[PDB]
């Protein structure tokens, strides 16, 4: 009763700040509290010494007055004008036998004033959703009491009822009064409104499976109140607007259109912006939640771009005892939503053009043009850093682009030279850079952020950094190559045994993990029926090309760091000693000989490490493929 | 009443009131160039709940 005053405001209070486009909300009238627009329901002689033949016609005419919650004549109705409460006293002195029977009948009159005062006093402007059907559903068992007590009205106006045929009358109607009573008390006592009486409305059904007179009660109370609800889902449903100008439904939307907006930097649509909520979900579509969620998620990325959706079919879903309408429509609206976000996306803003201009340089499909920018960029490169400036690194790579024949994908201009401002330590110095660095920045569009992530974007980086080394060492040991065409004849097949491992673990991630998992990621993206399937296609392509690669180990491998090091410290040694010879036979192999012995160090060291772990394996039995520095080291 | 307003402002572009319904802030002189910045501009205290600024501010 007085509490119900307080929640009321407060709920108003929550839809005002939330909507920016709500206007001129109402304040509830005082005059509904100071004269009577809620409550409609609120000479006398001693019955035990009036005549028999008058007392049974005058009891039984005052206790019908008396069941409606007022007083009658000689029974009265005792005043509290409140709670699920009212007692009724008849006169003490009524002869005992008639008296006690009298008080067997009071129980459907004090279930039945109770029964009106939860119409009476939740008939207001603001409660939950629930509860506002629930009134007006339980006020049609109220209409259907009235005809059985419209039968009795005409048989009270002819001059004949007695107790008796009254006591047997209201027998099958005390317990539907008891029921409604019932639920009365526990939906006022629970303070629950909203869904949380749409859980309650769906546990009292259950409860009852010994009778199901009041199971049925329930069930036609419950599939009243969920025809609002399911046509509030249908419209977020079929197309990604709500087309409720309230906020009840389980999903919400945060506003968050203020700080993403033609840029994505949260992915806001697949965090938390269309969010579930806990205390509206009714307790049966508790299995269907993420689905319901998933589905209209997906609607707003196609329904706002200019793309028109609508429903392709909608039939009514109805709460039933135990059986389910809901499942079948909420699975083809699923498939539904995914289907017309994937179609729309794979046609306009090409997600297919985006990953292969992904694949085509950050796993290399073109060398052509690396062979091209590489020579052109590495002087520029090889500075310490901050001597490079970034405005001529991107010149000269729309020189080697567009000299290379690459000139056939859309983009190809989305690449940027950037740096890694704190270089090795992204991966999982600071004064030199284009010599353990080479990456780019490959712009993300704007639904394509939310399928390539910022850490979708970071992994390519990474990996492409990895595969740099090798692509330094590999030319850098062909151009002293071309030294030689004094020296060493051992000289010659370190050099040739450094070539030859460098080109090897190249090819091994050619025909080993790119193209064939691009293969398969070719038929996943097309062959998945939601698009938390396709992210997970994505981040799965990414995490098994990760973990193949050298990437991930369970010792990291500071000798492939070192192995690299005395490579470029071989060549620079071999390139001023050819040099300043021609242009000895004995220092030359002093320095070369500790060379191979630091590298042989190096690579027996790696073959080992790589033994340990594990397919993937395949790296170190193409290595020792010859049966020379087949690992002459044990560990474990 | 207002959505008869918005569907003549729809169609013809041009209405009659001399009271004021309606989210158009009506100036009664005809301009000499003047007239596209400042014959019509946005009243705010009739725009309904059901509408939202973004429809006021594109049909005007």
């Amino acid at each position: 009763l007085q509490q119900s005053l307080e929640l009321k405001r407060k709920m108003l209070r929550d839809k005002q700040n939330k909507k920016n486009s709500g206007q001129h909300l109402p304040i509830f009238p005082a005059w509904v509290y100071e004269r009577p627009a809620l409550i409609g329901d609120f000479t006398a002689l001693p019955i035990g010494t009036l005549p028999l033949a008058s007392q049974e016609s005058a009891v039984v005419e005052d206790l019908l007055y008396v069941l409606v919650g007022v007083d009658g004549r000689y029974v009265s109705a005792q005043p509290l004008a409140g709670r699920q409460s009212r007692t009724f006293l008849v006169d003490p002195n009524l002869d005992l036998s008639i008296r006690e029977l009298v008080h067997r009948i009071l129980p459907v009159a004090a279930s039945y004033s109770a029964v009106t005062r939860f119409i009476e006093e939740k008939s207001s402007f603001e409660y939950g959703q629930v509860n506002h059907a629930l009134a007006a559903a339980m006020r049609t068992l109220v209409k259907e009491h009235l005809i059985l007590v419209s039968q009795l009205e005409q048989l009270h106006r002819q001059g004949l009822l007695s107790l008796q045929k009254l006591w047997f009358y209201i027998q099958p109607a005390m317990r539907t009064m008891d029921i409604l009573a019932s639920l009365a008390t526990s939906v006022d006592k629970g303070e629950c409104l909203g869904g949380s009486t749409l859980s309650l409305l769906h546990d009292r059904s259950f409860s009852y499976t010994g009778d199901s007179q009041a199971q049925e009660l329930c069930l036609y109370l419950t599939k009243a109140a969920s025809a609002p609800y399911f046509e509030v889902l249908e419209k977020w449903i079929y197309r990604g607007i709500i087309h409720d100008p309230y906020s009840e439904f389980m999903v919400e939307e945060h506003e968050l259109r203020k700080e993403r907006i033609q840029e994505d930097y949260n992915d806001k649509y697949w965090d938390q912006r269309y969010t579930i909520v806990q205390q509206q979900i009714p307790s049966f579509l508790q299995k269907m939640a993420d689905k319901i969620l998933s589905t209209g998620k997906y609607l707003n990325v196609v329904r706002e771009c200019g793309h028109d959706v609508t429903c392709p079919v909608a039939k009514e879903i109805i709460y039933t005892l135990k059986e389910r309408a809901y499942v079948e429509q909420i699975e083809k609206a699923f498939n539904y939503a995914s289907k017309v976000l994937l179609d729309f996306l794979m046609e306009e803003k090409e997600l297919v053009a985006h990953l292969r201009s992904i694949k085509r340089y950050f796993l290399m499909d073109q060398g052509d043009f690396f062979v091209h920018f590489m020579d052109l960029a590495e002087e520029e490169l090889r500075k310490p850093v901050e001597d490079i400036t970034p405005p001529r690194l991107e010149a000269l790579l729309e020189l080697a682009l567009r000299m290379s024949t690459a000139n056939t994908d859309p983009f190809k201009d989305d690449l940027k030279i950037d740096l890694m401002p704190h270089d090795l330590i992204t991966q999982l110095e600071l004064a030199l850079s284009g010599l353990e660095a080479f990456s780019f920045d490959y712009i993300v569009k704007w639904p394509l952020s939310l399928i390539i992530n910022r850490k979708a974007l970071t992994r390519y980086q990474m990996l492409f950094r990895h595969m740099f080394y090798c692509k330094h060492v590999e030319r850098q040991l062909c151009s002293v190559w071309i030294s030689n065409k004094q020296w060493f004849a051992g000289a010659f097949t370190l050099r040739q045994r450094m070539l030859n491992f460098v080109q090897n673990i190249q090819y091994y991630m050619m025909f080993e993990v790119m193209e064939p998992t691009w293969h398969i990621l070719e038929k996943n993206l097309k062959s998945a029926s939601n698009i938390d399937d396709v992210l997970g296609h994505h981040t799965g392509f990414l995490d098994t090309c990760l973990k193949d690669c050298m990437l991930t180990n369970p010792e990291l491998l500071k000798v492939f760091s070192k192995l690299m090091s005395v490579c470029v410290m071989f060549t620079n040694c071999m390139q001023k000693f050819t040099q300043s010879m021609k242009l000895l036979v004995s220092g030359f192999e002093a320095t070369i000989n500790k060379f191979d012995k630091n590298f042989s160090a190096h690579l027996l060291d790696l073959l080992a490490r790589l033994s340990i772990y594990s397919g993937m394996a395949s790296v170190i039995s193409r290595l020792d493929f010859n049966g020379f520095y087949t690992e002459r080291l044990e560990r474990l | 009443p207002v959505l008869s307003f918005l569907y003549r402002w729809i169609y013809d572009g041009e209405l009659e009131d001399t009271y004021h319904e309606f989210f158009v802030a009506s100036d009664p002189t005809v301009k000499t160039d003047r007239l596209w910045h400042d014959k019509y501009t946005l009243r705010k205290s009739m725009i309904p709940s059901f509408m939202t600024m973004d429809q006021s501010r594109k049909v005007l």
